[PDB]
């Protein structure tokens, strides 16, 4: 995969 | 836990399925079909069924490079090297072939700084002439070559130094994925971010194509008649999005098939719904809790630790960190998805994670109380907050936007920094909308008037952390610059590393340094689920599934 920003806490 | 990773319908598939999956994000689709100029966890899998971004590698369950898909790639110790292997069928979307110059195409939509990405790392200067080309010292990247010519299907990349994660996906010392070439030549470099050509009109390689793109809302996946693997079963799948407000309202009324990414809070209510199967894995996947403790240079692509503030106090960082009663909240309203960290590395990377390891899982007022009288932050009796010598210890918190308890979550938090003497307050008396967030946070060179804030990843699949907080990351948003944390970063990745054990130890210490320099307070680790109808056929979470997409179906109308 690579790093990405998520939405989720 | 344990739930299950595939869905097993013994009811055969039909020939042609329009399969009606979503995604929850209160925000706008992000549409970026180029890996490299994207930095989106919701679009990396509404990507998926057009090839998730153009990867090339198929890998197995743990993430380890397997042959079989769009490429191979060839490791070589005594050269130093990675041969990349395009498959001869290997086509786009269009018709046209895939070949070197388009693998070696995506090197240049990064390391060229006319394109505007944000990732370009340390670890990518590692490859020869390539470090010299991203200055513009160079006009070609010498260590990347073409043993048969752009047309050909070989890549032959030389690199300075071998490195532990290279045989693993995620590992950021090569890259995977391709880039249309031909499609996308004639488009200034300046230009492409934005371009329709690479948002709403983009050429892929997976097994279906985006007919039509909705900007900010949906895909229509038909078949990719120029697909090298097998041929899909469904007719058309539809990627959408899907608000967490009106998930289970979806969900109820039978709209989507499946719906990824919903927010742990809601799993007691899906899970009471009949018509759905509800499958679970360990999410790839860590939540933060960011100190402003400086800017990012892009001049000269470095973070410098220069922001005033309490929160440049080793025990300050601490003292709040051990206020928090993240345990509480994740029993109260997180069902048992979402575990309290102990630090940065999560447990799907299980080799690496160890219980030797205490992080700021457990509340600790006490402790935290001691911490800041260390400091010479005194308690004000009066008030009941912290002052040291004249100023009130006062903190601004950049929270964000979620679930019907995101509200409830925020407030929470503040009365426990209020238990330690801390006054803790919005930002902007306001919850902060995610897209916001991201460019408060994201753009350089960074916001000046918060101090506290969240932050979620879906982090890479190696557990190397380079990229997020290396002294060059731009990812870094505390923007902390440590040579003893620089030195653990390094030494994870250093030739000593091979030794698995040596590694193994290289990782602990830096977590155990991570959590002691509280540059960032880790919060929690996270099971993932996703409830499958019924009527689906063939659908499974489980990593190293490499065809999910050519196998799935369906079988008439929806549970």
């Amino acid at each position: 995969s690579l790093s990405q920003l998520s939405s989720q806490s | 836990g344990n739930f299950d990773v595939a869905y097993q319908n013994p009811d055969k598939a039909i020939k042609g399925g329009n399969l009606k999956v979503a995604y929850q994000s209160d925000s706008p689709m992000k549409a970026q079909w180029l890996s490299g100029l994207s930095n989106d966890a919701t679009f990396a899998t509404m990507s998926g069924p057009g090839g998730g971004q153009d990867g090339l590698f198929f890998t197995d369950s743990g993430f380890k490079f397997i042959k079989g898909g769009a490429a191979d790639v060839a490791l070589d110790k005594e050269s130093k090297t990675a041969t990349i292997t395009l498959r001869k069928d290997l086509k786009w979307s269009d018709g046209s072939e895939v070949t070197a110059k388009d693998y070696e195409f995506t090197y240049e939509t990064i390391a060229n700084p006319a394109y505007g990405s944000d990732r370009w790392t340390d670890s990518l200067a590692n490859i020869v002439g390539l470090s010299d080309y991203h200055t513009g010292k160079a006009k070609t990247i010498s260590g990347i070559t073409f043993p048969d010519g752009e047309n050909g299907k070989v890549i032959k990349v030389q690199f300075k130094e071998m490195k532990p994660g290279m045989t693993q996906s995620g590992n950021g010392y090569f890259l995977e994925t391709v880039a249309p070439y031909q499609y996308l030549k004639d488009v200034a470099p300046k230009d492409l971010a934005s371009s329709p050509k690479t948002t709403t009109k983009p050429l892929v390689t997976g097994p279906f194509k985006p007919e039509n793109v909705v900007a900010g809302e949906s895909i229509k996946y038909v078949p990719n008649p120029y697909y090298w693997g097998e041929k899909p079963k469904l007719n058309s799948i539809t990627y959408e999005v899907v608000s967490t407000a009106k998930s289970v309202a979806a969900l109820s009324s039978s709209k989507y098939d499946i719906i990824n990414g919903m927010v742990s809070s809601q799993y007691k209510q899906v899970k009471n719904l009949k018509g759905y199967k509800v499958l679970g894995q360990q999410a790839m996947y860590i939540s933060l809790m960011y100190y402003n403790l400086g800017h990012y240079d892009a001049k000269n692509s470095i973070n410098v630790q220069d922001r005033k503030t309490p929160l440049q106090d080793q025990n300050v960082r601490q003292a709040i960190g051990y206020a928090r009663n993240v345990a509480e909240v994740d029993n109260k309203f997180s069902n048992g998805l979402s575990t309290p960290a102990n630090s940065l590395i999560p447990p799907i990377f299980k080799q690496f994670t160890s219980s030797s390891v205490k992080g700021y899982e457990k509340q600790d007022l006490d402790k935290a109380n001691k911490l800041l009288d260390e400091d010479g932050w005194k308690l004000n009796k009066s008030t009941g907050y912290r002052e040291k010598d004249g100023k009130e210890l006062s903190l601004v918190y950049a929270a964000r936007v979620g679930d019907a308890n995101a509200e409830t979550i925020a407030q929470n938090y503040i009365q426990q920094w209020k238990k330690i003497g801390v006054k803790v307050s919005l930002y902007n008396g306001k919850l902060m909308e995610f897209n916001s967030w991201v460019d408060h946070m994201t753009t350089p060179p960074g916001a000046n008037d918060w101090d506290i804030t969240d932050g979620s990843w879906s982090l890479a699949s190696e557990p190397s952390q380079q990229d997020l907080f290396s002294a060059a990351a731009p990812y870094n948003f505390g923007h902390f610059n440590d040579s003893e944390i620089t030195k653990d970063l390094n030494d994870i990745d250093s030739a000593k590393s091979e030794n698995p054990t040596y590694r193994k130890a290289a990782f602990v210490k830096y977590q155990e340094d991570m959590n002691k320099k509280a540059y960032v307070i880790p919060t929690n680790f996270m099971l993932n689920y996703t409830p499958v109808n019924k009527r689906v056929v063939g659908m499974t979470l489980d990593y190293g599934a490499m065809n999910t997409w050519s196998e799935i179906g369906v079988s008439s109308a929806k549970l």
